[PDB]
C-alpha cells in the first residue's frame, strides 16, 4: 500500500509557505468535518458507549485514541486524544499539523449524535506529550 | 454505566437543547395520569 | 359539509387542561409530518417555484398563504406563513394553537426537496399579525 | 373557510398510534362532552320537541341527523344518529372515529336537569357512518 | 375560482386532432401517475380502509368515487371508479376522456402500498353508466 | 363541481418536460383559438365596448379582467389581462402557463371582421406575477 | 379484522415475487425463542 | 489483530441451524443497511465516481470490489461485487452466507445518492465465480 | 461528464424517464 | 428565475480564504 | 484478508435490537459450544498443561490469553480471561459481547472426559474492560 | 500506522471544491517538485539506470512503478508511471489526483546536472485508470 506521510509532510510544509496559519486551519476543519461525514459512530446513549465507538472509528484508520470527560461546572466537554498521527515537523507544536482536523472530526462526530442542538465549537487547548490533544467542546456563544 | 447519558451531556453543555431534552411525559402516560 | 371548528376548539381546549404545552406540540408536529407524507410537492429547482407549489398546496386544503427567504449570513431559510387557521383561543399566542402542525409540515415538505438523509429542523420563532406564523429551517447541531 | 379534514385524518391516525382505543375512546368522549357544554338544546319534556331541537343543532355544526326513539320495554332511549362525519378510516368500524364523540355529545344534550330526561347513561351499540346508541336509567 | 371544463375542452379537441389516442392515452397515464405523487394515501392495512382514503382523497379533488374488490380466481383488484369528471364529447367512450388519468392514478396508489412488488398493470375494461370507469389491476 | 387544479399542474410539468417550451406554446395558443370559436363577443366598433364584453366573456369562465387601450403614437392594441388563473410553478415566469391560451384567444376575440378590429396580431411583451401584457399591431 | 382482504393477502393474491415476500414467517426473537 | 473467521463460520451454523433461511436473510439485510448506515460514500456526479468510491469504502474494510452498470431497457443498475468474503460452507450457494449483507449495504449506499424519499429495492440474482455476487437495483413498485 | 451517466440520470432510468408527443407534434 | 436554487438553500444551511491566499502568493 | 469488526458491531447491535439480552446471550453461548467443537484442546491431566494448551488454541484464533487457578476451598476453577476482542459498545459492560461466547468456549475446552475435569459447569462474574472472569464448579 | 487514504479523499474534495483545477494542480505539481527535494536518485548517466534508480524510490515510497523511454525523433523521454496511488474519484481522470505531484516529481529527479537529462520540462499526456503517461522534452 502506497505511503503517504513524505507526501503529507512536502503538503504540510508547501501549505505553511503558501498560505497562513489561520487559513490551514480552517481548511483542516473543513477536512475534518468532510471525514466525519464520511465515517460515523452509532447513536449513542453514555459517554462511555460514545467513547467506545469513536475509538473503534480511530482504530479503523489509525489515528490514535479518545477519551470524552463532562465538565459540568465548565459546562464542556473535555477531548483527550492520544497518539495523533503525525506528518513533519509543521504545527503548533511541531508535529501537531491534523489538529484542526480533529477538531472538525469530533465536532461533527459528537454534534452528530441525538440530543445536539444549536451551534457547538471545539476549540484546542493550548507536561502532555507531544501528539496528545487536549479539546473542549461548548455551545457556541 | 457510572458515565453520563448523551441527553445529560447535552443539557449540561447549555444552549436550548437543556430545554428540549426535558424528561416530559408521552401522550399516553400524560392521558392516563390525567 | 361539516364543520369541525368548534370540535376542534373543543379538542385543543381538552388537550391542553389534560396534557402539558410540550405534549401537545410535539403531537402537533408529528400530526403536521404526517399531513406533508399525505401531500407532497412537485421536486421544484428554485425558491420561487417551490413557493408557488406551497402555496398551491396551501390552497388546496385552504390554510393560508406562505413566503420562503433564505438567509445567506444567517444560514437560514426563513419561512412566513400567513393566514394560519385559528382554532379557538388555545396556544401561544391565543388563537395560535396549530402552528406546530406547521412547524412539521414545512420541515416534510423542504426536506422533501433536500439530499437523500437531512437533518433539519424547523423552528417557530417566538407588529406581526397574530395568525402569521414566522419560522426558520436550519440544520441540527452544526459545529464549527 | 380552512379544511380541516385531511388535518383531523392525520391527527386521528396519530392518535391511534401512540395512545390507543380506550384511551382515544375517552378522550373523545371528553371532547363530546365539552362541545355539550358549548352548545345545547332548549329544555325539552317531549321525545320529538328534544329531536327536533337536537337535529336544529346539528345541522348549525353540519354533523348529520339524529333520531330519537323512547323504548316502553325498559323505558330507554333509542339514538340513531346518521351521516356521522367521516375523517379517514380510522374508528371501528373504520370511518367512525368521531362515534366516541356523539357519545359525550347526547350523553349532555338529552340528560338536562331542566327537562325532562334527567339520569339516563349512554352507550353505543345499518350504514358506515350511522351510529346507535341508547340510553338506559 | 377559476373555471378550466372549457379550455379542458378545448385541450382535448386539439390534443386528439393533433396527435393520437395511443399518444394521448400514454400522456394521460403519467399524468395520472404524476399526480398519484403529489396526493397520497396512507398506508393502509385491508381493502376496506385503502377504499376509504382512496375516496377520501378522491373527494378532495372531487374526482368521484371508488370501489375496490379482489378477485382471487381471476387473480387481480377490480377497480370502478363512479363519477369521473367528463370534459367535453373526446374520448371512447365520449366523455371518458380523463379515463387513462385513473390508469396512471391508481396504478400509482395501489402500487405504493406496502406489500407491492415488481410491475403491475391497470387496464380499464372495454349497463355500465357514461362516466363509470371499470379498471383491473394485475401482474405485469 | 371537480378541480381541475392538481390535473393542470401534473399535465404542465410533464408536457413541459416532454416537448420543450415553443412547441408548448404553439400548442397552448392553438388551444386559444379553439376556444376563441367557442366563446365570442359580439361585433364591437368601440375599444371600450370590446373591453366591456371581453370582461363579461371572462367573468363567464372566470380567468380574471382585461383592459384594453387603443395607443395613438401606432395604431396597437395594449391588452393587459390581470388575475391570470395559476396551475403550479410552470411557465415563463413561474405561475404564468396559460398565458399563449390568453394570446390565442385575444387573437380570436379581437380580431372579429364584423367589428373594427379585424386586422390586428397578437405579439405578447413592476408588474404583478399573474398580470399579461400583450400587444396586437395591424 | 374488518371483513375485507388484508393488503398482504391482495398482493399475495396478485402473484409475482410478493407471495414469496409476503409469507408468514417467524421474527428473529420468535424464531430463537421458538428452537 | 483477533480473528473472527471461525467465530462467524460457527454463527453462521448455529444461525441457519436455529433460524430459517428467510428470517436469517432479513437479519443480515437489516445488518448490511446499518454498516451502510456507520460508512457513507461522499455525494458523486457519477457512475463512475460511485464506483471509484465505493470501491475504496469496501477496501478500507477489504470486502472485495465492486461494478456498477446502468442498464436502461432493463431499468435497473446491475451491480457486480467480486471477492465477498466467505465464513464457512454456508449460504446458497455454499460460501455466500454474507450476501444479504451486501444486498442492504449497497441499497444504503445507492440511496444515498437518490432523493429525500426513494423507494428503491436491490435483489440477488440467483459460470459466475463462488465469490461474486450479482445483483439489481430498481424501483420497489411500479405499474403501467 | 466523463463518459458516464449522471447520478440524476441513473435515478431517472429507474424511474422510468428514460410514436412519442414531442415527434408526433413535430409530425403534425 | 432571481431566486436561489434548491441546491445553493441547501448548501448555505449546510455550509482569506484559501483560494484568494493562493492567487495572492 | 477481509475485516469482520464493523459487521459484528452492526449485528452485535442488531441482535440487541431484535432478541434482547438473555436470548442473545444465549445464542452467543451456543456459538462458544460450537466453538468448542471446532477446535479442542489435547486431554490434559494438570491446570498449567491446560492453560498452555488453551493459551495455545486462543493464540491461533488470537482471542487473548487464559490464567486458570485450582481454589482449594470449593475445589472450582477461576478462569481469567484477558484481552477479549472489543466489537462495539454492546454487552454488560460495554465492550463484553463476546463474553457468553468465552462461556461456551471454556465449558467445552475444559469439560473434557478424557481430562481430568469431566463434569464442570460455567458461572460468569479495578478490573480491565476486556478481562472476563468466570468460574468452574462442579 | 496511520491510514490516511481518506483523509487525502476528503482533502481533495475540499481542495477540488475551493480552489478548482489550475491552482490545485499547479500547487501539488509543486508539492510534487518539494518531494523531489526530499528523496533524490544519484547522477545517471544512463536512461537504464535512472529507470532502475526511480523505480528503488518508488519502492520506497511505495508510489508505483515506472518505465522510461528515449525518443530519438526529438531526443525525448516518455516516462510511464503504472500504478499510481488512489486518493478517491477526484482528478482527470476520475481517481487520478496525484498526477500533478508525479509531474513535479519527474521533474526533478529527471532533470539532474550532473546526469544527462538536466535539460527537460515536464508535460502530462486503453491505458490503465492509474498509469500516468508523461513526456520531457528539452
Amino acid at each position: 500500500k502506497p505511503d503517504f506521510t513524505l507526501f503529507l509532510q512536502t503538503l504540510s510544509w508547501e501549505i505553511d509557505d503558501q498560505v497562513g496559519i489561520e487559513v490551514r486551519n480552517e481548511l483542516l476543519r473543513e477536512v475534518g468535518r468532510g471525514m466525519g461525514t464520511r465515517i460515523m459512530p452509532p447513536p449513542c446513549q453514555t459517554v462511555d458507549k460514545l467513547q467506545i465507538e469513536l475509538n473503534a472509528l480511530l482504530a479503523l484508520i489509525g489515528w490514535g485514541t479518545v477519551t470524552l470527560e463532562l465538565l459540568s461546572e465548565d459546562q464542556s466537554l473535555r477531548i483527550v486524544h492520544e497518539n495523533l498521527p503525525q506528518v513533519g515537523s509543521a504545527g503548533e507544536p511541531s508535529g501537531t499539523w491534523l489538529a484542526p482536523v480533529l477538531e472538525g472530526l469530533y465536532g461533527r462526530w459528537v454534534t452528530s449524535q441525538a440530543g445536539a442542538f444549536g451551534d457547538y465549537v471545539v476549540t484546542r487547548d493550548v507536561a502532555v506529550p507531544r501528539q496528545t490533544i487536549i479539546m473542549y467542546m461548548r455551545v457556541r456563544s | 454505566d457510572g458515565s453520563p447519558t448523551m441527553a445529560e451531556v447535552f443539557m449540561t453543555l447549555g444552549g436550548r437543547a437543556t430545554e428540549l431534552l426535558s424528561p416530559r411525559p408521552s401522550l399516553r402516560e400524560a392521558l392516563l395520569r390525567r
